[PDB]
C-alpha cells in the first residue's frame, strides 16, 4: 500500500521532498521536453 | 596608478564610518522595537556615540595575555579585519563605479569568505583558553557548512547570467530582477548569510550566556574591536552582494524615466540599507538555535535546496534554450 | 549651541515644544508641564539654570515632590 | 643495556639509611635483618611511617595487603629489590 | 564511598586511622606542588605534622571520637587538596616552612 | 493523513509563515512612542510613603 | 570526560551560578551544582531578631517574589499566636500574593527567553514590572522590600485611588500577555529550544521535592492555594494548570496560564474587597494609630513595649508553607516563649529544584543547561539564605 | 485523610517499639522514634498503602544545649495522594551517626549536606557529605547555639601576597545584645 | 477616617484574560502558485533579456 | 608653555568625554540589587541612551557594578575578575550589602564591604537602591572621570 | 587581461597598514572530536563540487546536452555519497 508510505515522507521530511521534486523536475525537463521541441522543430 | 590609493581610500574610510554607525544603527532600532530610545546623550540623537567609543576603545590598555602565541594572538583579528576589506575592491556602485573589474570576481568573492575562517580559528587557538579553543571550532564549523550552500546559490546565478563579472550580473537584470523567479533562492541566500556571519539567530560568539564562550573572549582595546568591525563590515557587504545578485544592483525598479532620474548609487544603498534592516529586525525577533540544530539546517536543509535549485534552473535554461 | 554635543538637553529643547512654564526655582531652573498623555500622562520635567554641569541634585525640596509626582502643589504653593 | 630491576646492593643501602635517620632509630640496632617492632622501639604507627617513607625514597606506592608483611629490613629489601615500579 | 557505620570497637577505628594517614601522605606531592613549597619546606615535615596530629590525639579510647576525627581530617585535606587558599608560612591550620614567659606576657597585655 | 494537510504543513514549514507574524509585531512597536524617561530632566513617580535618606 | 566549570559571575545566569559539568563531547554527563556563594547566615542572624525584626529577611531571600515570603512568615508567626487577621487585610494579602506571582513570572520567563537568545520581551515584560512595582512603592513606600505583610495583617492601608489604577492595570494586561506569547510560543526555534528538553516524570518530581510549576508539569495536580488553602483562596475561582508531557515547553505554557489566572484572581480581589480594619484588633501584638499612642496612656505603653521588646510568642513548633511562585515555601518556626525565634529553618524550593539539575540535564546538549536553569528558576537568595 | 485518622491508624498498624512519642495537634501530627528505626518507619510510611507519604519536603536540625542529645532532627513529609503532613523526630548528639534516607528520597542528599555542615550531625551510607554552604575549610558548625553570631574569622585582599587572605575578627562596631526579658 | 480605597458602586467593569485568536494569515496554495508563477514568469524574462544582451 | 597647557588641556577633555561617552560597566549580580540594575538597563531609564552597554567579559569592560552581598566564599571570584580589568577601570559598589554588609554585616560567612576586597570610586545606597538612585551614582562616576588630567600629569613626569 | 588585479594589491597594502596604525596605537598611551573532520571532509568535497561547476556553468552555452548530462552523472556518483553519509549519521551533530 505505498500512496501513504510516501504521504508520509512528504509530511515528516517536507525539504528532502521539496529538493526532489524540485530537481526532478529540471532532470525531467531536459530529458523528456527537450527532444519534444527538437522533434516538433524538424517537421 | 598614482591616483588608485586616493581611490582606495575614498572606499574604505567612507566603509569604516558607515560600519560605525550600522552599529548605531543596531543600536537604535533594537531599542525602538523595544519601546526605548537607545543612544541619544552623546551627541545630539546619539550621533557623536561612535566616536566616543572608538575613542575609549584605543585609549585602552591592551592585555596581551602570557600564552606561547604571542604573534598569533595579535594577528588574528588583522587578518579578519583586513579579508573583510579586500572584498570591496571588486563591488560595484554604479555602472563603471568599482576599484577592480574582475572577470573572475565572483570566484574571488567565493575565495574571501572560504579565507575568512582563518582569524576565528587562530584567534581560538592561540588564546590558550579550552573555552575560547571550542567556541572558535564550533563558529569555524559552522561557516564552512554555510559556505557550500552559499556557493551553490553563485552557481545559480552564474548559470542565469554567464560571465563571472559582478557588473555583468547587474546588468543581466535589466529584463527583470533574479529576485523575482529565484526569490526562494534569495530566501535561502539572506538566511546563510545570517549564519556565515555568526548573526542571530545563528551568533554562537554572543551566546555567552548560554555557557558558548566566543572566539573572541580573551581579546581586549583594538583587537577586539577589529573583530567587531570585520564582523559589521561583512554584514554590509553580505547585504551588498544580496542586492547585487538579486535586486539588480544599482538599477531602478522600473525602468521609466522617472525612476532613471536618480543615480544608481542611490537605488543600490537603498537596497543595501533594506538588508541592513533586515538583519537587525531579524535579531530583535527570533532566539537563537543550538549549535547542533544549526549544523542540522547547513547539511540537511540548505545544501539540498541549493543543490536542486542548481539543478532545476541549469535544467530549464537548457531545455527551452534561454542560456545567457 | 549646547544641543550638538549634549543630546540629553537636546531632548528636553525638542520636548519643551508647546510647554507650558510651571515656575523657575531660586536657582533659576525651570518646570514645564504639558498635560497631555505620553508616559500615562506624566508630562512634568525640569531646564536646569546650568545648560552645563546640570545635576539632578540641585532640585530644592519645595520642587522635588512636583517632580516625582509626589504632590500636586508647586513649589510655589509650598512656599506660601 | 637497560634493565628492570633496581640492584640488590643499592636497595640495600637505601633502606638502611631510610630507617636509619628516621626519627627514633639509633644508628645502631640497624641491622639489615632488624625489625620494626620488637628490635628498634617503634609501635604501629611509627612502622606505617617507616613503611610510607619506604615509598618515597622508591617513588612508588606499595599495596595496603602487601605492607601488612615488611616487618624488617630484610623482608623490605626483599619487597622493593625485585619490584619493578621501583627507582 | 558512603559514609560508613560507627567503628565497632578500637581495632577497626585504628584500622580507620592508618588508612586516613596514608590516604594524608600520599597527598604530600600534590601539595607540594599546589603551593610551590620546594624551597619552603621538605615533605617529611608534612608527614610528621601529620603523625603528630595524630599522636596528639592517642589518648581517645571511644571509637566514635576517632571516626569523627578521621571524618574531619578527611575534609580538611580535601579542601586543602581540591580547594586550596594559599597564604604564605601557613597550609590551612598549620603553620609550614633568659626571662620566663610571664614576664614576656606582662609586657605584651593585661589579658594573657 | 490527507494530501491537503501535508501540504499546507508543507508549505508552513518551508515558507516560515510563523516566523512573519513575529517580525510584523516587533514592527509595530516601531513606530510607537518610547516608555523612556530622559533623566536627569524628567524622573519616574514616587509617593508620599518613600523610604528615602533619614 | 573533560570537565567545564561554568561559573556566570553576572546576572544573565543567576549570579552566582556556579557548576562544574563532565561532557562527552556536547553531551552533558553529569551536572553539579556549587552553592553557598549567597550563603549570608540568615537563619542564625533571626535567631537574634524579635519576631518583627525578622521580618525583612524574608523580602531578601527569593528577592523577585518578596511579598509571598512575607505572607508565609506572618502566617506561621499568627498560627503559633492563634491571631485572627480581619478579612479585608486577607484580600488585600492575597491581591499582592497575586501581583507578586505576575511579578515572578514575567522575570522568570523573560529572562530565560533573554538566555535562550529573544531579547525584545524581558523589554516588553519590565515596563509592566514596573508598573507593579509602582503598586509596591504607593502601599509600603519601598518598590521591592515593602516589609507591608507583617503578622495580623498588614503594615499600613491603601492609599486612595490605588485600586483604580490597579484595575486599569488588569484591563490592559492580556494584551501584553498575549504578544509575549505571539513572540514565543508558536516560534519553531522556541519549540526547538524547549519541546522534550528536562523531561521530569510524576514519581521523579515525587522523589526530588519538587513543587509548584516543577511539579504540575509532570501531571500531578497540586496547588496548596487549593490542597491546603489560606486567607481569602477559598472563596475566588482560579483554575490550575497542568502539564502532560513534563518538558520545558510545558512549564513555559503552564507559567503562562498562571499569569492569566492570576490576573483572574486580582480582578475578582478588586471587586470583593471589603471596608473595615487592616490590622488584627488584640491590642497585645499590633502597633496603635499614632493619634492613639499620643493621646492614650494605654496605647502609648503598647506602643513602647512593642518597638522595644516585641510579642511573645507562646512555647510550639509548626511547619507552614504557602505556594509561592517558585513553589512551595515553607517556615518551620521554633518557639521557647520569648520574644525571639528560637529556630527558624526556610524550606526555599529552589534549593530541591537545583539539587535536581544532575538528572534533569543528563544526556543533554551543552546549551540545553541553561534551558534547563531557566525553567527551574533558581534565586539563590533562598537556596543558600 | 485527617489528622485523627492517620494518628489511630498509625497506632494500630506501626510495630510498637518504633514510636516512643505521639503528638496529635493543629501544629502538625508528630512522630518520635528512637534513631536506629528512623530509616524502616519512613520506608513504611512512604510504601504502605494507607499512608502513601511520597514527599520528603525537608529536614532540619534543632539545637537543645540543656539535652544529653542535644541536637533534634525533624523529618518534615507530605503525602499528595492523601493531602496530608506527617513529621517525624528523632534526636543526636555530636559524634552519634543515624542513618541516610537518600535511598528512600533523594531529595535528602543536600538537606543531610546542611544537617552536617550547620550541626555537625554525620549520616550512615550518604553518599557524598561534605559541606555545602559555609566557605571552603570553614572550622564549626554556625547553627550550633555555642558557635558565635559573627563567627572567629574574616577576610581581606592583601595586597602584599596579591590574595583575599583569612584573618581572626575584628569588629568595628560590636554586635549590640539587646535584653529586653 | 471612613472612606477607604475599593471598587465603585457596580465594581470595576470586566476584563479579558484569555489568549484572543488573531487569524489564520495567507493561504498555501496562494503562497506556492505565486512563487511557482513567478519562476516560470520570470525565468522566461531571464530568456528574453539573455537573447537582447547577446 | 602658554601654548602647550592649552593643547593639553584640549586633549585631556577629548580623552574624559571619550571615557564618560562610553562607560561598559560589568555587572556583579549578586542579590536583590541586581533586579533594580536589571531595571536601570530595561526600557524606563534605558542606560543603553547613555553610552552605558553591559559587557560579559571582564577584558571588554570598564566599570564593575557589585550589585549584593559579598560572601567569604565569593571574594577571591570578584577579586580575580577585578584583576582582568585593563585600565583605566572603576568600580561602583550599589546597596546596603555591597557598602558595608548591611542588613548581613555581623554574619559569619559575610564581607563587611566589597571595599574590603576591591578599590571604590561610588557608593551608591539603599536596600535596594531604585533604578534612578543607580543611575545619579552614574552620573556621578563620569563627575568623577571629568576629573581626569591623564595627558597633563603624564606630561609633568 | 591580469590589469585589474594591482588595484587589488595596492588595496591590500593600504588595508595592511590601516591594521597596524589602528592595532598600535595603543601601545603608546586534549579532547579530539571526530565530528570536526567529517565536516571538514563534506566540506572539502562540496568545495571541490563548487569548483566544478564554475566552469560548466559559463560553458552551458557551448557544451548543450552532453555537457548537462554529464555533470549530471558527476553529481549523481556525489549525492550517491551523500546519501551513504546522511545514512551513516554524518550529518547529526547530537
Ligand atoms: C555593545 O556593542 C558595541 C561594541 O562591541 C562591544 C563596539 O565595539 C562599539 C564601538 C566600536 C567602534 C566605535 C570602532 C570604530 C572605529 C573606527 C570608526 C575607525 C577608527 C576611529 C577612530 C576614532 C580611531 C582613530 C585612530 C587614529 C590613529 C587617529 C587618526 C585617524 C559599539 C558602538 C557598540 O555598541
Ligand atoms: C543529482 C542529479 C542526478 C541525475 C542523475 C540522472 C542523470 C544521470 C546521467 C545519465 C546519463 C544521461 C541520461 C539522460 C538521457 C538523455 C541523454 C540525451 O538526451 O542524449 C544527448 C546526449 O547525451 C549524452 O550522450 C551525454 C551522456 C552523459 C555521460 C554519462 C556517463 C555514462 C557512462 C560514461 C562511461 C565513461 C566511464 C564512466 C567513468 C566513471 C543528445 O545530445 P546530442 O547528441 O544531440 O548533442 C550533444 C550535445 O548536445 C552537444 O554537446
Ligand atoms: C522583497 C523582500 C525580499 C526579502 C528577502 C529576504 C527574505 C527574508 C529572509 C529572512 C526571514 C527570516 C529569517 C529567520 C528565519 C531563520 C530560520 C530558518 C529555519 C529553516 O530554514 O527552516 C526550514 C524551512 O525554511 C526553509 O527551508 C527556507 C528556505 C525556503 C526555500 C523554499 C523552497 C521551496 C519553495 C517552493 C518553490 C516552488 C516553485 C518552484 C517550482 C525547515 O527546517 P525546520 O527544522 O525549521 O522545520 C520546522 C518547520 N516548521
Ligand atoms: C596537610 C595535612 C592535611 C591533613 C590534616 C589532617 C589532620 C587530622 C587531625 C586529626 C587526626 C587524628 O587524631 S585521627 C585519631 C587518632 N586517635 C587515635 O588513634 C586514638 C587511639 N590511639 C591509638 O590508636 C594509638 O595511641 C596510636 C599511637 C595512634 C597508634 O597505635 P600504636 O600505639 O599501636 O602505634
Ligand atoms: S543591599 Fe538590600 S536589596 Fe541590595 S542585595 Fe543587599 S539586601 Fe538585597
Amino acid at each position: 500500500p505505498v500512496m501513504e508510505k510516501l504521504r508520509m515522507f512528504v509530511a515528516q521530511e517536507p525539504v528532502v521532498a521539496a529538493s526532489c521534486l524540485i530537481g526532478g523536475v529540471g532532470l525531467f525537463l531536459p530529458a523528456v521536453v527537450r527532444p519534444i521541441l527538437d522533434s516538433l522543430e524538424a517537421s | 596608478y598614482i591616483a588608485v590609493p586616493a581611490e582606495i581610500l575614498g572606499i574604505i574610510l567612507p566603509l569604516l564610518l558607515g560600519v560605525a554607525f550600522l552599529v548605531l544603527a543596531e543600536r537604535k532600532v533594537m531599542a525602538f522595537v523595544q519601546r526605548r530610545k537607545g543612544p541619544d546623550v552623546v551627541g545630539s540623537f546619539g550621533l557623536l556615540q561612535p566616536l566616543a567609543d572608538g575613542l575609549k576603545l584605543i585609549l585602552k590598555e591592551p592585555i596581551s595575555p602570557s600564552s606561547a602565541n604571542f604573534f598569533l594572538f595579535r594577528m588574528a583579528p588583522v587578518a579578519t579585519f583586513m579579508l573583510s576589506l579586500v572584498a570591496w575592491a571588486v563591488v560595484p556602485f554604479d555602472y563603471g563605479m568599482v576599484l577592480s573589474d574582475l572577470n573572475i570576481g565572483l570566484l574571488y568573492l567565493f575565495a574571501i569568505s572560504s579565507l575568512g575562517v582563518y582569524g576565528i580559528i587562530i584567534a581560538g587557538r592561540s588564546s590558550n583558553s579550552k573555552y575560547a579553543f571550542l567556541g572558535a571550532l564550533r563558529s569555524a564549523a559552522q561557516m564552512v557548512s554555510y559556505e557550500v550552500s552559499i556557493g551553490l546559490i553563485l552557481i545559480t546565478v552564474l548559470i542565469c547570467v554567464g560571465s563571472c563579472n559582478l557588473s555583468e550580473i547587474v546588468m543581466a537584470q535589466k529584463q527583470i530582477w533574479f529576485g523575482i523567479p529565484l526569490f526562494p533562492v534569495l530566501v535561502m541566500f539572506f538566511i546563510s548569510c545570517l549564519a556565515e556571519t555568526n548573526r542571530a539567530p545563528f551568533d554562537l560568539p554572543e551566546a555567552e550566556a548560554e555557557l558558548v564562550a566566543g572566539y573572541n573572549v580573551e581579546y581586549s582595546s583594538m583587537g577586539f574591536a577589529l573583530f567587531f568591525l570585520g564582523e559589521y563590515a561583512n554584514m554590509i557587504l553580505m547585504s551588498g552582494l544580496c542586492t547585487l545578485f538579486f535586486l539588480g544592483g544599482w538599477l531602478p525598479i522600473l525602468d521609466l524615466p522617472i525612476f532613471k532620474k536618480i543615480p544608481g548609487s542611490i537605488w543600490f544603498s537603498i537596497k543595501v540599507l533594506f538588508f541592513l534592516f533586515l538583519y537587525i529586525w531579524v535579531r530583535a525577533a527570533f532566539p537563537r538555535y543550538r549549535y547542533d540544530q544549526l549544523m542540522g539546517l547547513g547539511w540537511k536543509v540548505f545544501l539540498p535546496l541549493s543543490l536542486a535549485w542548481v539543478v532545476s534552473v541549469s535544467g530549464l535554461l537548457v531545455t527551452f534554450q534561454w542560456l545567457p | 549651541m549646547r544641543c550638538l554635543p549634549d543630546g540629553n538637553l537636546l531632548q528636553t529643547k525638542i520636548h519643551n515644544i508647546g510647554a507650558t512654564l510651571v515656575g523657575v526655582d531660586k536657582f533659576g531652573n525651570k518646570y514645564y508641564q504639558k498635560l497631555g498623555d505620553t508616559q500615562y500622562g506624566r508630562h512634568r520635567w525640569v531646564e536646569y539654570a546650568s545648560k552645563d554641569r546640570y545635576n539632578a541634585s540641585q532640585v530644592p525640596a519645595e520642587w522635588h515632590g512636583w517632580l516625582h509626582f509626589i504632590t500636586d502643589h508647586t513649589g510655589d504653593e509650598l512656599l506660601s | 643495556v637497560r634493565g628492570s630491576f633496581l640492584d640488590k646492593s643499592e636497595v640495600t643501602d637505601r633502606v638502611l639509611s631510610v630507617v636509619k635517620n628516621f626519627q627514633k632509630v639509633d644508628p645502631s640496632k640497624v641491622t639489615p635483618k632488624a625489625n620494626f617492632q620488637n628490635d628498634l622501639g617503634l609501635d604501629s604507627l611509627d612502622s606505617v611511617e617507616v613503611v610510607m617513607a619506604l615509598e618515597e625514597e622508591f617513588g612508588f606506592e606499595i599495596p595496603d595487603n602487601e605492607a601488612d608483611k615488611i616487618q624488617s629490613i630484610d623482608l623490605a629489601v626483599d619487597f622493593i629489590a625485585s619490584h619493578p615500579q621501583a627507582k | 564511598i558512603g559514609v560508613p557505620p560507627n567503628s565497632a570497637n578500637l581495632t577497626e577505628a585504628r584500622r580507620r586511622v592508618f588508612d586516613f594517614f596514608r590516604a594524608a601522605c600520599r597527598s604530600i606531592p600534590t601539595i607540594m606542588d599546589i603551593y610551590n613549597l620546594q624551597d619552603v619546606v621538605a615533605p617529611s615535615q608534612l608527614r610528621y605534622a601529620i603523625s603528630a596530629q595524630i599522636r596528639n590525639n592517642a589518648h581517645i579510647t571511644d571509637p566514635k571520637v576517632i571516626d569523627l576525627l578521621i571524618f574531619k581530617g578527611m575534609e580538611e585535606l580535601t579542601d586543602i587538596v581540591d580547594h586550596a587558599k594559599q597564604r604564605h608560612h601557613i597550609i590551612g591550620q598549620y603553620v609550614v616552612g633568659g626571662k620566663t614567659d610571664f614576664l614576656k606576657n606582662f609586657y605584651t597585655s593585661n589579658y594573657f | 493523513k490527507d494530501w491537503n494537510t501535508v501540504f499546507e504543513r508543507s508549505i508552513n514549514t518551508l515558507f516560515l509563515t510563523e516566523m512573519v507574524r513575529g517580525l510584523s509585531l516587533t514592527l509595530k512597536y516601531f513606530f510607537d512612542p518610547k516608555v523612556t524617561i530622559n533623566y536627569p530632566f524628567e524622573k519616574g513617580p514616587l509617593s508620599p510613603r518613600f523610604r528615602g535618606e533619614h | 570526560n573533560f570537565t567545564l566549570n561554568f561559573g556566570p559571575q553576572h546576572p544573565a545566569a543567576h549570579g552566582v551560578l556556579r557548576l562544574v559539568l563532565e561532557m562527552n563531547g556536547e553531551v552533558v554527563e553529569r551536572a553539579e551544582p556549587h552553592i553557598g556563594l549567597l550563603h549570608r547566615g540568615t537563619e542564625k542572624l533571626i535567631e537574634y531578631k524579635t519576631y518583627l525584626q525578622a521580618l525583612p529577611y524574608f523580602d531578601r531571600l527569593d528577592y523577585v517574589s518578596m511579598m509571598a515570603q512575607e505572607h508565609a512568615y506572618s502566617l506561621a508567626v499568627e498560627k503559633l499566636l492563634n491571631c485572627e487577621v480581619p478579612l479585608r487585610a486577607q484580600y488585600i494579602r492575597v491581591l499582592f500574593c497575586e501581583i507578586t506571582r505576575i511579578l515572578n513570572h514575567l522575570l522568570a520567563l523573560t529572562t530565560h527567553a533573554m538566555d535562550v537568545g529573544a531579547l525584545t520581551p524581558f523589554l516588553w515584560a519590565f515596563e509592566e514590572r514596573e508598573k507593579l512595582l509602582e503598586f509596591y512603592e504607593r502601599v509600603s513606600g519601598a518598590r521591592m522590600h515593602a516589609s507591608f505583610i507583617r503578622p495580623g495583617g498588614v503594615a499600613q492601608d491603601l492609599p486612595l485611588g490605588l485600586c483604580r489604577d490597579i484595575d486599569s492595570f488588569t484591563q490592559q494586561f492580556a494584551s501584553r500577555i498575549d504578544e509575549l506569547e505571539e513572540m514565543l510560543t508558536g516560534n519553531r526555534i522556541w519549540k526547538q529550544r524547549l519541546v522534550d528538553i528536562g523531561t521530569v516524570t510524576a514519581q521523579q518530581a515525587k522523589d526530588w521535592g519538587f513543587s509548584g510549576v516543577m511539579l504540575r508539569g509532570s501531571g500531578v495536580c497540586w496547588d496548596l492555594r487549593r490542597a491546603a488553602p489560606y486567607d481569602v483562596y477559598d472563596q475566588l475561582d482560579f483554575d490550575v494548570p497542568v502539564g502532560t508531557r513534563g518538558d520545558c515547553y510545558d512549564r513555559y505554557c503552564i507559567r503562562i496560564e498562571e499569569m492569566r489566572q492570576s490576573l483572574r484572581i486580582i480582578v475578582q480581589c478588586l471587586n470583593q474587597m471589603p471596608s473595615g480594619m487592616i490590622k488584627a484588633d488584640d491590642r497585645k501584638l499590633c502597633p496603635p494609630s499614632r493619634c492613639r499612642m499620643k493621646l492614650s496612656m494605654e496605647s502609648l505603653i503598647h506602643h513602647f513595649e512593642l518597638y522595644t521588646e516585641g510579642f511573645s510568642v507562646p512555647a510550639s513548633s509548626t511547619y507552614t508553607a504557602v505556594e509561592a511562585p517558585k513553589g512551595e515555601f515553607g517556615v518551620f518556626l521554633v518557639s521557647n516563649g520569648s520574644n525571639r525565634p528560637y529556630r527558624c529553618k526556610i524550606r526555599a524550593p529552589g534549593f530541591a529544584h537545583l539539587q535536581g539539575l544532575d538528572f534533569m540535564s543528563k544526556h543533554h546538549m551543552l546549551a540545553d543547561v541553561v534551558t534547563i536553569i531557566g525553567t527551574q528558576d533558581i534565586v539563590f537568595g533562598e537556596v543558600d539564605r | 485523610m485527617d489528622n485523627q485518622f492517620i494518628f489511630k491508624y498509625s497506632w494500630e498498624t506501626l510495630p510498637k517499639k518504633w514510636v516512643k512519642k505521639m503528638e496529635r495537634s493543629e501544629h502538625g501530627n508528630r512522630f518520635d522514634t528512637n534513631t536506629d528505626y528512623l530509616f524502616q518507619l519512613l520506608c513504611f510510611l512512604k510504601l504502605h498503602t494507607y499512608t502513601r507519604v511520597q514527599v520528603l519536603i525537608d529536614i532540619c536540625g534543632v539545637d537543645y544545649p540543656s539535652r544529653k542529645r542535644r541536637f533534634e532532627v525533624v523529618y518534615n513529609l507530605l503525602s499528595t495522594r492523601y493531602n496530608s503532613r506527617i513529621r517525624v523526630q528523632t534526636s543526636a548528639d555530636e559524634v552519634t551517626r543515624i542513618s541516610s534516607v537518600v535511598s528512600l528520597f533523594p531529595s535528602a542528599g543536600w538537606w543531610e549536606r546542611e544537617v552536617w555542615d550547620m550541626f555537625g550531625v554525620s549520616f550512615i551510607n550518604h553518599p557524598d557529605l561534605r559541606r555545602i554552604l559555609t566557605d571552603y575549610g570553614f572550622e564549626g558548625h554556625p547553627l550550633r547555639k555555642d558557635f558565635p553570631l559573627s563567627g572567629y574569622v574574616q577576610v581581606r585582599y592583601d595586597d602584599p601576597e596579591k590574595r583575599v587572605v583569612s584573618e581572626p575578627i575584628e569588629m568595628t562596631q560590636e554586635f549590640r545584645y539587646f535584653d529586653f526579658a | 477616617p471612613l472612606l477607604q480605597d475599593g471598587p465603585p458602586p457596580g465594581g470595576f467593569a470586566p476584563v479579558r484574560y484569555a489568549r484572543r485568536i488573531s487569524n489564520t494569515g495567507p493561504s498555501a496554495m496562494a503562497m506556492f502558485l505565486a512563487v511557482s508563477g513567478a519562476f516560470a514568469w520570470g525565468m522566461y524574462q531571464v530568456g528574453q533579456g539573455n537573447k537582447i544582451r547577446r | 608653555s602658554k601654548a602647550a597647557e592649552f593643547v593639553i588641556s584640549k586633549v585631556d577633555d577629548l580623552m574624559n568625554w571619550a571615557r564618560t561617552g562610553s562607560i561598559w560597566p560589568m555587572t556583579f549580580g549578586l542579590a536583590c540589587c541586581a533586579v533594580e540594575m536589571m531595571h536601570t538597563g530595561a526600557a524606563r531609564y534605558d542606560l543603553d541612551r547613555f553610552g552605558i552597554i553591559f559587557r560579559p567579559s571582564p577584558r571588554q569592560s570598564d566599570c564593575m557594578i557589585v550589585a549584593g552581598t559579598l560572601t567569604n566564599k565569593m571574594a577571591p571570584a570578584l577579586r580575580k575578575v577585578y584583576d582582568q580589568m585593563p585600565e583605566p577601570r572603576w568600580v561602583i559598589s550599589m546597596g546596603s550589602c555591597a557598602n558595608g554588609g548591611g542588613y548581613y554585616h555581623y554574619s559569619y560567612s559575610v564581607v563587611r564591604g566589597c571595599d574590603r576586597i576591591v578599590p571604590v570610586d561610588i557608593y551608591v545606597p539603599g536596600c535596594p537602591p531604585t533604578a534612578e538612585a543607580l543611575l545619579y551614582g552614574l552620573l556621578q562616576l563620569q563627575k568623577k572621570i571629568n576629573r581626569r588630567k591623564d595627558f597633563l600629569h603624564w606630561w609633568n613626569k | 587581461m591580469m590589469l585589474e588585479f594591482a588595484p587589488i594589491f595596492i588595496y591590500l597594502v593600504i588595508s595592511l597598514l590601516v591594521s597596524l596604525i589602528l592595532l598600535g596605537v595603543p601601545f603608546l598611551f586534549s579532547r579530539f572530536d571526530i565530528r570536526f573532520y567529517l565536516v571538514s571532509i563534506l566540506f572539502l568535497i562540496f568545495d571541490l563540487e563548487v569548483t566544478f561547476f564554475f566552469p560548466w556553468a559559463v560553458s552551458l552555452n557551448k557544451i548543450d546536452l552532453f555537457g548537462f548530462w554529464s555533470m549530471m552523472a558527476f553529481l549523481f556518483i556525489l549525492t550517491i555519497g551523500f546519501l551513504y553519509e546522511w545514512k551513516r549519521g554524518a550529518l547529526d551533530w547530537e
